[PDB]
C-alpha cells in the first residue's frame, strides 16, 4: 500500500503541477477518449469536441478531487466519500475504466514533468492512482456484509469434503479455458487426471476454507500466501480473476440447490476479496 | 470465428438442450444481481432492489430472451461473428451507449448458468469451447464501437 | 494491423527520432520498477534491489535493447504483425514460459517513456496511434500461446 515514501513522492510531483492540474484534467480526458473510444459511452451528453467547456470544466472537478485525495492521502475513504458513493449508485461506470483514466493521467504528467517523472515517482503516482480507483469502486458492492458472509459459509459447508476435488476441478478448467495460465505450471503435468493438479487443488481448497474459517481477519490468515505469491511466486494479478471464475463455474456445477443469484453474488464478492488480499503485497 | 471440431461440436451439441427463454432471462437477472452497476441501462424496468425483484420482473426475463435469442441466431454464423452482429454493434454504441465491457460480464455470468443448469455435463472441455464463443461474441458486439 | 495512414506516418516520423538502445533499456527497467512481479524471469541479471540499481543494470539495459529492437523492427511491418511475430509467440509460450500480460504493462510504460521522451510532441492523436500499435504487437505475441 502507499508507503510514506510514496506519499512524499505523490505530493512532491502535484505541488509541480500546481496551478496546471485542471488543463491537465482537461488533457488526459481528451487523451482517453481519442485512445480508448469505449470510454465516450459515458458521456454522451457531453460536447466532446476539443477544447469544449465540458470537458474543461469536468477535468477541474477531477483534478480538485485528486488534489483533495493527495492532502489527504491518510484518510482517503473518508475524503472521497461522497465521490465514491456518486459512482456506485448513480454513475455506474464499469470499474475498468478507471485503470484507463489513470493510463492517460500518467502519460500527462509524464508529458509536463520531464524532471520530476524519474522511475521511482513513476511507480508512486502509479500506486496512488490505483488506491484512488480502489476508493472510488469500493462500494459498488462493498464489503462482504453479514448476510454474504452467511450464504459464503453455508456454500462451503455444503462443499465440506469435497473441496479438493473441487480445487482440481478449477485448475482443469482454468486451464483449459484460459491457456495463457498454464506458463506458470511449466513443471507440472497438466493432463487430465495428473496427481500434481489434485495436490495442487487440494492446497487451493484448504486455503480457502481458512480464508472462510477467518473471514473477518482474511489478511493475517493469509498472510504467509501473499507474501509467497507476491515475492516468490508472482503471478500477475489479472490471472486470479481467471481462477476466481472457474471456481465459481466449478461449484455452479456441483450445487445446482445452493447456487442461488443471492450466493453467486456473495461468493463472487468474497472470491474478489481473497484475490485483493492475496496480491496486496505485490508493489 | 475458428473452432476446432470438438469444440464446434460440442456447443451445438449443449446448445440443442437450452431454452433460450428460461436461460435468457437466468442470465440477465444473474447480470443485474451480481454486478448491479449493469443496472444502469434498465432504469425503466421497475423494481430491481432484492434478487428476488430482479429475477422475478417480467421485463428483465423478456429482455433476457431477446438477448439470448439474438446470441442463439450467432451461433448458426460462428464462422463471421463480426458480420452478424455488425448492425446490432452500431446500435450498442451509437443509440444505445453500452460500455462493452458489459458484452464480458454477461458472458461470465452465461458460462455460471450453464454450468448450473446442466451440472456434470458442462465438463471443463465444453466450459473452454463455450469460453471461446462467448469471448467472440463480445468481440464481434464491440467491433463498430468508434 | 489497420491504421490509417496519418496513423502510420505520425507513428513513423516520431519513432526516427527514437535511441532505440537508450529508451528500450529506459523501458525495460521502469517495468521492472513499477510492476516488480515482472523481475521474475530476470533473476539471472543481478542486483535489481533498488530502482538505481535496475535502471543502472547492464543486463537490463542490453535485454531492453533486444526487445526494443524487435519491437522496431516490427514497425515496418504495420500491416503483418502475426506473421512477424509469430516465431517469437511461440518462443515466449512454449521455452520462456511469459504470460501474454506482461506485454501489455510493457506497452503502458512504453508509452509512458515516449510521453517523457517527447513532452508536447506526444500529443493525444499521437498517443492514439501509439496504443492502437502497442496493443497490436502484444496481440500479435500472444497469438501462438496454447
Ligand atoms: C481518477 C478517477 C476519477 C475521479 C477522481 C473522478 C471524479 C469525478 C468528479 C469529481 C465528478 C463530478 C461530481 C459532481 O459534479 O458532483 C465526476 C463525474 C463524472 N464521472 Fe468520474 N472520476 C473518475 C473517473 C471516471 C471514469 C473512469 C469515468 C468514465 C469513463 C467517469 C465518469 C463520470 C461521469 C459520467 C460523471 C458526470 C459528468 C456530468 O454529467 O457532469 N469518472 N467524476
Ligand atoms: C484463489 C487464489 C489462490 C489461492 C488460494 C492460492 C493458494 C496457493 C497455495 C495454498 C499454494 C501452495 C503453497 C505451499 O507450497 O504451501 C500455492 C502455490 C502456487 N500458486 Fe497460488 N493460489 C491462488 C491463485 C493462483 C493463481 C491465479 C496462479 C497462477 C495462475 C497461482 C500459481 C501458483 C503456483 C505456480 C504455485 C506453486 C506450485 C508448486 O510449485 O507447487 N496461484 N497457491
Ligand atoms: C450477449 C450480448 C448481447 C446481445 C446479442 C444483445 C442483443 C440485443 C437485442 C437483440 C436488442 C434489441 C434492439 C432493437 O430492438 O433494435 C438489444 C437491446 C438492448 N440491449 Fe443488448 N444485447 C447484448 C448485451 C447487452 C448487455 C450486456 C446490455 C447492458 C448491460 C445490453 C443492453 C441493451 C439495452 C439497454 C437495450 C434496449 C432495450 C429497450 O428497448 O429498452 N445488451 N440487445
Ligand atoms: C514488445 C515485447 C517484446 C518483444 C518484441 C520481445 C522480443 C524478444 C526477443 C527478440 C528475444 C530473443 C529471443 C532469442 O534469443 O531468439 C526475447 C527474449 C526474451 N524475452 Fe521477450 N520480448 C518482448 C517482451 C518481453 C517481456 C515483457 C518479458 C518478460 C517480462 C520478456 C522476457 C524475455 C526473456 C526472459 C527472454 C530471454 C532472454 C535471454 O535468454 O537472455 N519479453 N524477447
Amino acid at each position: 500500500m502507499l508507503s510514506p515514501a510514496d506519499k512524499t513522492n505523490v505530493k512532491a510531483a502535484w505541488g509541480k503541477v500546481g496551478a496546471h492540474a485542471g488543463e491537465y484534467g482537461a488533457e488526459a480526458l481528451e487523451r482517453m477518449f481519442l485512445s480508448f473510444p469505449t470510454t465516450k459511452t459515458y458521456f454522451p451528453h457531453f460536447d466532446l469536441s476539443h477544447g469544449s467547456a465540458q470537458v474543461k470544466g469536468h477535468g477541474k472537478k477531477v483534478a480538485d478531487a485528486l488534489t483533495n485525495a493527495v492532502a489527504h492521502v491518510d484518510d482517503m475513504p473518508n475524503a472521497l466519500s461522497a465521490l465514491s458513493d456518486l459512482h456506485a449508485h448513480k454513475l455506474r461506470v464499469d470499474p475498468v475504466n478507471f485503470k484507463l483514466l489513470s493510463h492517460c493521467l500518467l502519460v500527462t504528467l509524464a508529458a509536463h514533468l520531464p524532471a520530476e517523472f524519474t522511475p521511482a515517482v513513476h511507480a508512486s503516482l502509479d500506486k496512488f492512482l490505483a488506491s484512488v480507483s480502489t476508493v472510488l469502486t469500493s462500494k459498488y458492492r462493498g464489503v462482504l456484509s453479514p448476510a454474504d458472509k452467511t450464504n459464503v459459509k453455508a456454500a462451503w459447508g455444503k462443499v465440506g469434503a469435497h473441496a479438493g476435488e473441487y480445487g482440481a476441478e478449477a485448475l482443469e478448467r482454468m486451464f483449459l479455458s484460459f491457456p495463457t495460465t498454464k506458463t506458470y505450471f511449466p513443471h507440472f503435468d497438466l493432463s487430465h487426471g495428473s496427481a500434481q493438479v489434485k495436490g495442487h487443488g487440494k492446497k487451493v481448497a484448504d486455503a480457502l476454507t481458512n480464508a472462510v474459517a477467518h473471514v473477518d481477519d482474511m489478511p493475517n490468515a493469509l498472510s504467509a500466501l501473499s507474501d509467497l505469491h507476491a515475492h516468490k511466486l508472482r503471478v500477475d494479478p489479472v490471472n486470479f480473476k481467471l481462477l476466481s471464475h472457474c471456481l465459481l463455474v466449478t461449484l455452479a456445477a456441483h450445487l445446482p440447490a445452493e447456487f442461488t443469484p443471492a450466493v453467486h453474488a456473495s461468493l463472487d464478492k468474497f472470491l474478489a476479496s481473497v484475490s485483493t488480499v492475496l496480491t496486496s503485497k505485490y508493489r | 470465428m475458428h473452432l476446432t471440431p470438438e469444440e464446434k461440436s460440442a456447443v451445438t451439441a449443449l446448445w440443442g438442450k437450452v431454452n433460450v427463454d428460461e436461460v435468457g432471462g437466468e442470465a440477465l437477472g444473474r447480470l443485474l444481481v451480481v454486478y448491479p452497476w449493469t443496472q444502469r441501462f434498465f432504469e425503466s424496468f421497475g423494481d430491481l432492489s432484492t434478487p428476488d425483484a430482479v429475477m422475478g420482473n417480467p421485463k428483465v426475463k423478456a429482455h433476457g430472451k431477446k438477448v439470448l435469442g439474438a446470441f442463439s441466431d450467432g451461433l448458426a454464423h460462428l464462422d463471421n461473428l463480426k458480420g452478424t452482429f455488425a448492425t446490432l454493434s452500431e446500435l450498442h454504441c451509437d443509440k444505445l451507449h453500452v460500455d462493452p465491457e458489459n458484452f464480458r460480464l454477461l458472458g461470465k455470468v452465461l458460462v455460471c448458468v450453464l454450468a448450473h443448469h446442466f451440472g456434470k455435463e458442462f465438463t471443463p472441455p465444453v466450459q473452454a469451447a463455450y469460453q471461446k464463443v462467448v469471448a467472440g461474441v463480445a468481440n464481434a458486439l464491440a467491433h463498430k464501437y468508434h
